[PDB]
């Protein structure tokens, strides 16, 4: 799941319970012998200065040595990230 | 319970044999009996076996 | 039950060098009694070294949870440096996304009688090899056959290479049913160099007919570089003592050889193939 919310001021409840339902359908939050934690990944990108970081963090996923929560200054960085990702696979020829 | 240390007529070979047997007994027998335990346990909530 | 990976043969009458449980998701491990790790997504390395007058005899690693994958498809455990028969080896094991824990016990035997002839032979070697598998023969020419249930690799024509329980095995060349096993020879670590040779009797009832080689060797990679073992000259009836040389890309740690004799043999064995 990739989410590009600029706001997320809640209106109609919190989306934590539905994440719990989603991971219960896939048998993720029920056993520790087979956690199966890697079959669902939620990435949330923060845009603008009106972001609530704790709500985004509680909405996204958390696995060690990995970052699932991001934040950018402007919308320009949003496509800067993906243009850089495109250019990563390009040959070293271009400047 | 006997406490015999040789002495007599030809009481030499037996004393040597009993003393060498006692020496082997002391050399081989440890201060205790064999004890090597491998105790494991398993939990219904933990996948690993804690040994 | 767990996934048990074995290097060498377990002995019930020996002692263990050490025993520790390792969390494979830990970064890095806990240095238990003074041994270092290297843990990655795809590798787990233990740079174990002992301070006792003994030689490593076996290694057993138990991985949890049990995952239904055959262990004979590829290789998982190997001592990158040293190995069985030495006092220390850099033990490398490759992990999986499901395995999260490990339990490593290592066994050592006194350096005085540091031999493995008493465990790799068994009761009757006539029908059962070191691997514990029975011998199978064919009626086309009354000779042996081939096994295809373990990990094997080839480099040139008519080259046999087997790998099981850390054992690397080869046969030169083939064995007949009527042949009678005579004896075996062992090579210690102190007698191992980059290149070395052997001398065997080849007279009267000791006419060489078939030989097999089992060994423990190091690896610099997951894919090993097999030693170039080739026979020199002809083991004919004239030369009373037959010899065989070994050329090694990687230093060996242990070597075991079994001798098969048949006076009626002609000294050459090869199928009608080209
Ligand atoms: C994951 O971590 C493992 C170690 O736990 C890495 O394996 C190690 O990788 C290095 C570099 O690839 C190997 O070093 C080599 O040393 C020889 C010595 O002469 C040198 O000639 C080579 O050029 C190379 O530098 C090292 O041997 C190897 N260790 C084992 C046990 O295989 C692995 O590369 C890591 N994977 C990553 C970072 O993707
Ligand atoms: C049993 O020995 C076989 C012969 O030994 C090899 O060949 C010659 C003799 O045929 C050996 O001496 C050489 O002789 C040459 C003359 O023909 C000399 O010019 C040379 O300097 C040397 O003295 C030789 O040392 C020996 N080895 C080699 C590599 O040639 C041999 O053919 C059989 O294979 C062997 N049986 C075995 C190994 O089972």
């Amino acid at each position: 799941i990739i989410l590009m919310t600029d706001g997320l001021h809640n209106m109609g409840g919190d989306p934590i319970t539905v994440i719990d339902e989603i991971r219960d359908l896939l048998y993720i939050g029920k056993d520790r012998k087979n956690p199966r934690e890697d079959y669902l990944d939620v990435y949330v990108f923060g845009v603008g200065p009106l972001v609530n970081q704790v709500n985004i963090n509680a909405l996204a996923s958390k696995k060690d040595n990995e970052q699932h929560v991001f934040k950018v200054k402007d919308m320009e960085n949003l496509e800067d990230v993906f243009y850089q990702m495109i250019d990563e696979s390009q040959s070293l020829s271009l400047c | 319970e006997q406490r015999y240390y040789g002495g007599g007529y030809g009481s030499t070979q037996a004393t040597f044999m009993v003393f060498q047997a006692l020496a082997q007994y002391q050399k081989d027998a440890p201060d205790h009996q064999e004890l090597n335990l491998d105790v494991s346990l398993q939990l219904p909530s933990r996948s690993s076996k804690i040994t | 039950d767990g996934d048990e990976y074995f290097i060498g043969k377990y002995k019930e009458k020996d002692e263990t060098l050490f025993f520790a449980s390792y969390g494979l998701k830990r970064d890095p491990c806990q240095i238990v009694l003074g041994y270092k790790c290297s843990n990655n997504q795809t590798h787990f390395v233990l740079n174990f070294k002992t301070n006792k007058k003994s030689c490593i005899s076996a290694i057993k690693l138990t991985s949890y949870p049990k995952i239904n994958q055959n262990s004979d498809l590829t290789r998982n455990l190997y001592c990158q440096t040293g190995g069985i028969g030495t006092d220390n080896c850099k033990l490398v094991f490759k992990k999986r996304k499901r395995q999260i824990a490990a339990n490593i016990e290592i066994y050592g035997i006194p350096a005085k009688k540091c031999s493995f002839k008493d465990r790799y032979i068994g009761a009757d070697p006539l029908h059962v090899d070191s691997y514990g598998l029975s011998y199978q023969f064919d009626q086309e020419h009354g000779w042996n056959l081939e096994r295809n249930n373990i990990f094997k690799d080839t480099r040139f024509s008519t080259e046999v290479f087997y790998h099981k329980n850390g054992l690397f095995n080869t046969q030169i060349t083939y064995l007949a049913e009527e042949d009678s096993f005579s004896e075996a020879r062992e090579i210690t670590a102190k007698d191992i160099k980059k290149k070395f040779s052997i001398i065997l009797p080849n007279e009267e009832y000791k006419r060489i007919s078939f030989l097999d080689v089992y060994w423990f060797q190091e690896t610099m990679r997951k894919k090993p570089k097999y030693p170039y073992i080739h026979y020199n000259g002809e083991c004919s009836n004239e030369n009373k003592t037959c010899e065989l040389v070994f050329d090694t890309d990687e230093l060996m740690t242990y070597a075991l050889v079994k001798v098969f004799t048949n006076p009626e043999s002609d000294g050459s064995r090869l199928k009608e193939e080209d």
